[PDB]
């Protein structure tokens, strides 16, 4: 029951 | 705080106080970037702001491409990514 | 917050946050400005801070001058000042 | 028991 926490590559 | 452990790397934080939109991680080359702001406009008098900011290095046998994060119900971001293992 | 009252101004702010050399209480003209902020180097990693701003009017029969603060063991910060009255 | 907290005034 998680969120995905998007990831900065920039 | 970070764990270096014999198959992952990961990153277990606090941050209950923060929104998804308010946290940022930032993975670039080798290096990992958490951050936080919150910031709460109370009243007509005034506001309260809190932050955080941390940087960690990924070891060399965990492809930066592979870290990846997930935030709990209760406030806990995770930031992991897995080391190469023999096959 | 602030509370105007028949025979004084004034402000009660929990700060128990801040030490007392992290926090600025800022009286000029009929303004008071009220600033605190604290940072932790928790570690080789990164740090937090928090802080927050207030601003509030000053009465005009409040002579600015009078205005004065401090602060209690709990961590409440008071600024007070009293209003002109008949004699 | 009260710490005074000093008024800047500039």
């Amino acid at each position: 029951g998680e969120r995905t926490i998007p990831i900065t590559r920039e | 705080g970070m764990r270096l452990e014999k198959d992952r790397f990961s990153v277990n934080l606090d941050v209950k106080h923060f929104s998804p939109e308010e946290l940022k991680v930032k993975v670039l080359g080798d290096v990992i970037e958490v951050h936080g702001k919150h910031e709460e406009r109370q009243d007509e008098h005034g506001f309260i702001s809190r932050e955080f900011h941390r940087k960690y290095r990924i070891p060399a046998d965990v492809d930066p491409l592979t870290i990846t994060s997930s935030l709990s119900s209760d406030g806990v971001l995770t930031v992991n990514g897995p080391r190469k293992q023999v096959s």
